[PDB]
């Protein structure tokens, strides 16, 4: 619906970027290693990585996670390798 | 050599590795002092329970 009406609804025709689920909860961190406050905050953050489906593009993933330069993302279930291509586990 | 035996000995060695890592993550990711501090910290909650 969002794509089919995209041109009419707000202005121009669009392209499916992805469908994402956001888990609403207050997670508990189960760590065997002692964590500083920043590291804890980071783990809590990681617990909110969105599952779903994406469109395989350097542009798409980078747009969804502008922090991601190389490796795995903590927001979207996708990653960028050193070569730059989308990694297969995405 | 013997590919079966060759690849089997490595399994045994990796077995030793996993055992050690398990021992480490179990008891030695925190100092004994840290462990005891955590334990002592939990005391008031137990008393409430």
């Amino acid at each position: 619906l969002s794509i089919t009406h995209s041109a009419d609804w707000l202005g121009m025709r669009a392209t499916p970027a992805g469908v994402l689920y956001f888990h609403i909860h207050d997670p508990m961190i189960q760590s065997n290693l002692p964590l500083g406050l920043d590291e804890i905050e980071q783990e809590i953050f990681k617990k909110f990585k969105m599952k779903g489906l994406l469109l395989g593009d350097q542009e798409v993933v980078r747009l969804m996670d502008t922090t991601l330069q190389e490796g795995r993302s903590n927001i979207i279930n996708a990653g960028l390798k050193k070569d730059g291509s989308l990694r297969s586990d995405s | 050599f013997d590919p079966a035996l060759l690849d089997e000995a490595t399994d045994l060695r990796n077995g030793a590795k996993k055992l050690l890592e398990k021992l480490k993550t179990d008891y030695f990711t925190r100092s004994p002092e840290q462990h005891l501090k955590s334990l002592a910290e939990m005391k008031p909650v137990i008393e409430t329970l």
